[PDB]
């Protein structure tokens, strides 16, 4: 899956407006819920997720399992609204040697612990809505000294807003970007 | 925030004629035209109802199987055999189930009597409110826990004007607001003890206006936490899971959930350095919102 | 010159304490008195005690262990049990006040003024070792002194040697029998701490254990007591190879080595055969082929997880008595080409075995028989995350609506150290599938 | 280390802790003279933790009995065990409370409090590693009410990091003693609630159809109503005082019981009971006792299991006896009868196990189980109170002791509150989706 | 990595015969990472790889 596709500048996986953003997601909830609400400040659609106990209540980017969402792009960005609550992240690697390696990155977490198969990070989010951009070839690099292949799945767990998750292949910058890849807050 | 005043008519009249949805049966009982006075009942609103389960309908222990199982059936001489011979749950407690509401609160009653200033004034664009005098002269202390008593009403013009009188008092109080706080609690605990999801709703939105009337406000209010989240802690959780389905009701104001979540994070934005504690203590489940 | 430190926390740790010991004095022929007997010397070898003892100037053996608790009510027992003279009461340790069944008192609130304490007395515990192989950890997963102070230990071993080998026999909370409504928490705090700080962490559970304690010894009555003579017969065949002779010794060292795949998944289980009364101990040869049968027996495993839900990553195999090394070969070969158990692909190997010229012991007034033959075995099957998993669907049970939180929070813990520690199980669960 | 304090407040305390400090002498093994005849170093190696030691080799009570009213408190004097208390110990007053929860909270505690503060704080000194206090009261009368809650409002402060147990008496459902019983209650049950720990409630209709049917007695005296209450006293402890392969601590049995601050309203009863007759032939097992103590008729408290869920329960049991079947059997009634145990608490029961068994018993076992159905009294008391004060009766003695009626009403209303927390956890099920729709 | 379209490499028909056209310079390559890539598709039988890849390693070593 995206295998034999074309990603040369962007890759969009998810986007709050459109017919059915789920699309490809797989989505568990046991105390949350999951909605499509308009947001204040970015007057626009926010896909969000809440609920308790928020190592539950995620999505998964491939439908099922024994599916991979082969994406060779090394950059990674999306678009959240910090809700001051313990958020979470997860996306798996596959590295030059045929080990498919994880980080994640929380806002509970405090301190950072490279393992075989799992590299926990803290995420200092601000406040309101931001964009955090992931290099995703420099920390395979940085954990386990190897190179970035393509990534296999990605996993965003509760209490966010979601409007954005994009590959991106580089750090482009706010000017390059274009409408639709960048936060317009108005007035 | 939104107001409260516009939204109701055109949300009950959403629900009654659009969909097939019910009033659901508000009970007026006691009250006729709208020329006589109606006799207040004695009956009081969220209360809590006896148990009405049966003597026997309770299961006995059996000693030797370790079960509470119903008992055996007494014989009857009508059932006799013949010829041919070849062969528990817990009563549940209301905890959702919606208290009775009567009419007899003390607005009804008090405009009833015609005590009140206000009119409502047709001549603007929408219905509003028009006062016989100047709001800002008025003497909160007598009328304004009188108005905080009719958001528990469901029949018009009652629970209209009740709310519209308190949100507009509450734009012009500032200083005359916050010596009236420790007469304004048993009205807002009786309105949120009924578990009618109306009355809910509307109060929510109304004590988000309460903590942004003035200043100060919120540090007064903490310490009467505990008489008023007992409630918050039921509903907090009662959130719509549609996945891809965008939610077009969010244009009003609906959903407890979330209703409730605003105003947590609201309260512990005014309530100063220890508003969290108190919250967590009633309300187990919230998370500190700095 | 082979020595080793034995602590025991907690209740559950203190308890098998008054097991292993009451075996190993035995087993040296030991009278409590700390003293030999001088006229009816049973050991064939010389200086092997010093496994587990350290002759003083005159005599006299004292065991090198450490009992570690806060509550005294169990250790002064100890203090009066007929098994005082033996311990230096400078190792025999005790608080006031109790954990009381929650990881934060054991880890925060009491355990840190007592820690420099036990400390000093493994640093004076190991000076007069000469080489150390490691330290063997008893604890009781599921309480507040074994998981807060055991996990507050281990980190203060970590940073002190790091290099030295650190083994853990943590019971742990069974499946559906359970003597407290508070243990999802306090494991998940535990293994998060334990599993950077432990090298090998043997794993069992209580309700397995009265199981074979039901259909093999046939007991209707069973009692921690006659559990932990269990867990005595393991180890004592498990560190035979330390004080012992016998063809293919094994250390400790040679032993983590190949039962460790990746630096996380150590969770091993076990299993002991044969376990047997007087009388039918007597009717019949034990051959060593029928030994390793009930071994790999899903019976036999003392912990409530059935391997044969997944596959074994590797097996020891500690035989123990009257045993030909021909046999062993000719009977482990018997296994692999049976059906029902799997080996993942990546390990066309997966034994390593070993042989004691010494037999079992057997205590006087037990319940096992005497026998020439035994065999304990250790795997390392990747089945096992599915006792991980209950956990993590207990602990999510009550987490949502935050039951119990306040005392945690109460005794200096956050409720970040919830989540933390969820991950490191939901990240430790697809560790056991990406092996798959 | 371990120690701990006792209290006697009110008529009703002041007579039960008699038969409390009776038994427990009587299981160390002490004559009323406080000298020691036992036999074995058991009744000596933890008996500090309930005595001081004194000279002549005698062991005094670490209670302290307060009552206004001193007949009672001569009375105890009087009494075969009275001449084993400090007279230190000892404070009354020479007025009476009138069974007015105002004046025994408001006038004259607050005479009496300096008092038993200086006598608690010169025995809790003498304390190395003071455990926590435990009391008993009587919800119905003045004395106890007013003045156990001012004075747990004073220890609560004083000693915040300790743990405090209270056997109160509530008031009884079908019976009136008194005409001012729900006002009593209610004003302390308001206390209670912020500054308990653990909070047994006992009632006397209950203790009296235990003692007529299983008991088969046939003219109940309150000397056997306190009789079975210290049973289930002395029980408590066993742990700290005896040996035992699965101890628990007092505050252990809290932890694993009370799973929000708010919901400390426990349940007990004792076991084994029967009668003479069938004493001789009924065997005594660990299954004979899990399946009396589970019944919904020891539960000394006039509350019906069947009307709610088992939060957490918990058993205590001493003699030597298999652990398994202990486990065993409680796993199999929470298996059995699933439905009265909440959802979201995969197991919900502690065993604990105690080595040494009472003296005259080979085995015995004690219950405590926090169940859902204990908001009925709270429901009763309050429909009560509010029958009344809706009249304004008996009002003007409450306000002559300074009080007003704004405190009638926030006691009521956490009265409510705490049913509502009650009623929600009842029905509140692991998964959301099903309680909202 | 040719399906993944990595490469810096086409085929030039507008030669007189097959060639190899470049995206960018060879000369400023990172040979450590390409290099070792192109040596291992002289192993190829299946057209155009085993041509792309001899051709790479031709090209690249001049
Ligand atoms: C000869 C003999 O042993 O007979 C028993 C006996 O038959 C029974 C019926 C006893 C007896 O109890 C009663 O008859 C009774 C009457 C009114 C209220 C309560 C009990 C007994 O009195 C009670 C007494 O119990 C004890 O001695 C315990 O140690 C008990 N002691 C006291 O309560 C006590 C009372 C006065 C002075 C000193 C101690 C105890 C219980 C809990 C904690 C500590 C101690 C015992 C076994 C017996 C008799 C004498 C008949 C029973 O009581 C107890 C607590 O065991 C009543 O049902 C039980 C079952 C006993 O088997
Ligand atoms: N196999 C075995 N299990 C035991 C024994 N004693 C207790 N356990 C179990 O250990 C668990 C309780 O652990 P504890 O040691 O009592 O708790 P802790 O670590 O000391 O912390 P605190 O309770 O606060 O003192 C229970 O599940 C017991 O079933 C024993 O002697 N043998
Ligand atoms: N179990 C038991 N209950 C008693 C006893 N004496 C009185 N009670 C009850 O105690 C209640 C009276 O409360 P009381 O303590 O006398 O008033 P107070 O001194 O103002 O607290 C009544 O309901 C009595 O029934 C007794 O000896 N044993
Ligand atoms: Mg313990």
């Amino acid at each position: 899956m995206f295998k034999n596709a074309f990603q040369s500048g962007f890759l969009s996986v998810l986007y709050s407006i459109g017919s059915k953003p789920l699309e490809i997601w797989d989505k568990q909830v046991s105390n949350g819920h999951i909605k499509r609400i308009t947001d204040a400040d970015i007057q626009s659609s926010v896909l969000e997720i809440m609920g308790q106990n928020v190592s539950t209540t995620y999505i998964t980017c491939p439908a099922d399992p024994n599916k991979t969402l082969g994406i060779k792009l090394p950059f990674l960005v999306l678009i959240i609204k910090n809700l001051n609550k313990y958020f979470s992240f997860e996306v798996q690697v596959l590295d030059d040697k045929n080990v498919r390696r994880r980080f994640r990155a929380s806002n509970y977490q405090s301190t950072t612990r490279v393992k075989p198969f799992i590299c926990t990070m803290p995420m200092r989010l601000d406040s309101g809505w931001n964009q955090i951009q992931f290099n995703l070839s420099d920390f395979t690099r940085r954990a386990y000294g190897t190179n970035y292949i393509e990534t296999l799945r990605v996993q965003v767990h509760a209490n966010c807003r979601i409007r954005r998750i994009y590959f991106s292949d580089r750090l482009y910058s706010e000017e390059e970007l274009p409408a639709e890849f960048k936060l317009f807050l108005p007035i | 925030n939104g107001d409260v005043a516009g939204s109701l008519f055109t949300s009950t009249y959403r629900n009654v004629k659009l969909a097939g949805k019910a009033p659901p049966a508000a009970n007026l009982s006691g009250t006729g035209s709208c020329f006589d006075t109606t006799s207040l009942s004695p009956a009081r609103a969220g209360a809590h109802k006896a148990l009405d389960v049966q003597k026997d309908e309770l299961p006995v222990w059996s000693k030797s199987t370790l079960s509470y199982k119903y008992p055996a059936g007494r014989p009857n001489p009508t059932g006799f055999l013949k010829k041919g011979d070849g062969e528990p749950s817990p009563p549940q407690a209301g905890a959702y189930k919606r208290r009775e509401n009567p009419p007899n609160t003390a607005f009804r009653r008090f405009y009833e009597r015609g005590d009140l200033p206000i009119a409502v004034d047709h001549r603007g664009s929408k219905n509003m409110i028009a006062w016989k005098v100047d709001i800002e002269k008025l003497d909160y202390h007598h009328y304004l826990p009188i108005f905080f008593d009719g958001i528990r009403e469901t029949q018009e013009p009652y629970r209209f004007l009740a709310v519209k009188g308190v949100e507009d008092m509450l734009r012009v109080g500032g200083s005359k607001i916050l010596p009236v706080i420790p007469q304004l609690i048993i009205p807002i605990k009786t309105a949120l003890n009924t578990r009618d999801h109306s009355v809910m709703c509307i109060t929510l939105q109304l004590l988000q206006k309460l903590v942004l009337s003035a200043d100060l406000v919120g540090e007064a209010l903490v310490p009467y936490y505990r008489q008023i989240l007992p409630i918050f802690n039921l509903y907090k959780n009662k959130n719509k899971n549609l996945g891809d389905g965008i939610d077009y009701g969010q244009r009003n104001y609906d959903c407890l959930g979330e209703l409730i979540a605003d105003t947590l994070a609201l309260f512990e934005q005014k309530g100063g350095d220890d508003a969290f504690i108190n919250i967590k203590y009633m309300v187990p489940t919230y998370e500190s919102s700095v | 010159m082979r020595e080793v430190i034995s602590i025991h926390i907690g209740q559950a740790g203190i308890q098998v304490g008054n097991a292993c010991w009451e075996l190993y004095c035995l087993e040296h022929g030991i009278q409590p008195d700390g003293q030999m007997p001088s006229d009816k010397t049973i050991g064939g070898g010389d200086d092997a005690f010093n496994t587990f003892f350290s002759e003083t100037g005159a005599g006299k053996h004292v065991p090198r262990c450490i009992f570690l608790d806060l509550e005294p009510t169990v250790v002064d027992e100890v203090r009066t049990g007929t098994y005082r003279q033996l311990f230096h009461p400078e190792q025999l340790i005790s608080g006031k006040e109790d954990a009381a069944n929650n990881f934060a008192r054991g880890h925060y609130t009491i355990g840190k003024e007592i820690v420099d304490l036990a400390l000093d007395r493994i640093r004076k515990l190991a000076d007069n070792c000469t080489g150390l192989q490691g330290f063997l950890v008893f604890n009781a997963v599921g309480g507040g002194t074994g998981s807060g102070l055991g996990s507050l230990l281990l980190e203060r071993l970590s940073v002190d040697y790091g290099k030295k080998s650190k083994l853990g026999f943590t019971v742990y909370p069974s499946p559906q029998v359970s003597t407290a409504v508070v243990e999802p928490y306090n494991s998940v705090l535990s293994t998060h701490s334990l599993l950077e700080h432990t090298d090998v962490a043997v794993m069992l559970d209580n309700e397995a254990i009265y199981d074979i304690c039901r259909r093999s010894l046939d007991i209707e009555r069973p009692t921690y007591t006659n559990l932990n003579r269990l867990i005595a017969q393991v180890i004592s065949s498990l560190t035979a190879s330390l004080r012992f002779d016998g063809a293919l010794n094994v250390d400790i060292t040679e032993f983590q080595t190949n039962l460790v795949p990746y630096p996380r998944i150590h969770f091993m289980l076990s299993s002991y055969a044969p376990i047997i009364s007087a009388e039918k101990a007597y009717h019949e040869q034990l051959s060593v082929a029928e030994i390793t049968n009930a071994a790999f027996e899903p019976a036999s495993m003392m912990v409530k997880c059935d391997p044969r839900h997944g596959k074994y990553m590797a097996c020891c195999l500690m035989y123990r008595g009257d045993v030909v090394p021909k046999d062993v070969n000719a009977s482990v070969a018997t296994i692999k080409t049976k059906r029902t158990i799997q080996f993942v692909d990546w390990c066309p190997t997966g034994f390593k075995c070993g042989i004691n010229y010494q037999p079992p012991t057997v205590v006087p007034g037990g319940d096992l028989a005497k026998v020439q033959r035994a065999v304990c075995m250790i795997s390392n099957s990747t089945a096992i995350g599915e006792i991980f998993s209950r956990l993590d669907h207990k602990f999510d049970l009550m987490y949502a609506k935050r039951a119990f939180v306040h005392w945690y929070v109460g005794e200096g813990m956050e409720e970040g150290e919830f989540s933390e520690a969820r991950e490191d199980l939901a990240a430790l669960e697809k560790d056991f599938e990406e092996v798959g | 280390m371990r120690e701990i304090v006792h209290i006697q407040g009110g008529q009703c305390g002041n007579q039960i802790g008699a038969k409390f400090w009776e038994v427990v002498s009587d299981e160390h093994g002490i004559d009323p003279t406080g000298t020691y005849h036992g036999d074995s170093d058991l009744q000596l190696e933890r008996i500090n933790v309930y005595f001081n030691e004194a000279t002549g080799g005698r062991y005094v009570p670490r209670a302290i009995l307060m009552d206004l009213e001193p007949g009672t408190m001569d009375s105890v004097r009087s009494g075969p065990y009275g001449q084993i208390f400090r007279p230190d110990n000892f404070v009354f007053g020479q007025t009476g409370a009138g069974n007015n929860w105002a004046k025994g909270h408001y006038t004259e505690g607050a005479e009496l409090i300096d008092s038993v503060l200086d006598v608690v704080r010169k025995e809790a000194e003498s304390c190395d590693c003071l455990q926590g206090f435990q009391v008993c009261h009587s919800l119905g009368g003045g004395t106890g009410s007013g003045m156990g809650t001012l004075l747990i409002s004073k220890i609560r402060e004083e000693y915040p990091d300790r743990m405090m147990l209270t056997f109160s008496v509530v008031p009884s459902p079908k019976v009136s003693d008194t005409v001012v019983e729900p006002y009593n209650a209610t004003l302390s049950v308001h206390q209670l609630v912020e500054n308990a720990d653990e909070c047994m409630v006992l009632d006397n209709e209950a203790l009296y159809d235990i003692c007529f049917r299983t008991l088969k007695l046939t003219t109940p005296t309150f000397g056997d109503l306190n009789h079975l209450i210290s049973a289930v006293m002395s029980g408590i402890t066993c742990c700290l005082r005896f040996p035992g392969q699965l101890n628990a601590d007092l505050r252990k049995l809290a932890v694993n019981l009370i799973p929000f601050p708010r919901l400390h309203f426990f349940m007990v009863g004792f076991t084994p009971l029967t009668s003479r007759g069938s004493q001789q032939y009924r065997a005594l097992t660990v299954p004979e006792l899990t399946q009396q103590m589970w019944d919904a008729k020891n539960m000394m408290c006039a509350a019906d299991p069947r009307h709610g869920r088992y939060l957490t329960a918990s058993a205590l049991f001493r003699g030597r006896m298999s652990t398994k079947e202990v486990d065993e059997q409680m796993l199999n009634v929470q298996n059995k009868n699933s439905s009265y145990f909440v959802e979201w608490i995969p197991n919900n029961v502690k065993s604990s196990v105690c080595d040494i068994p009472p003296k005259g018993l080979k085995m015995s076992a004690t219950f405590i189980g926090n169940s859902t159905a204990i908001q009925e009294m709270f429901k009763r008391v309050s429909e009560q109170f509010t029958a009344m004060f809706r009249r304004k009766a008996f009002l003007h003695w409450y306000t002559g002791e300074g009080m007003d009626e704004m405190e009638f009403t926030e006691a009521e209303s956490n009265m409510n509150d705490l049913v509502s927390e009650y009623q929600q956890y009842q029905d509140a099920s692991a998964e959301e989706e099903g309680e909202f729709e």
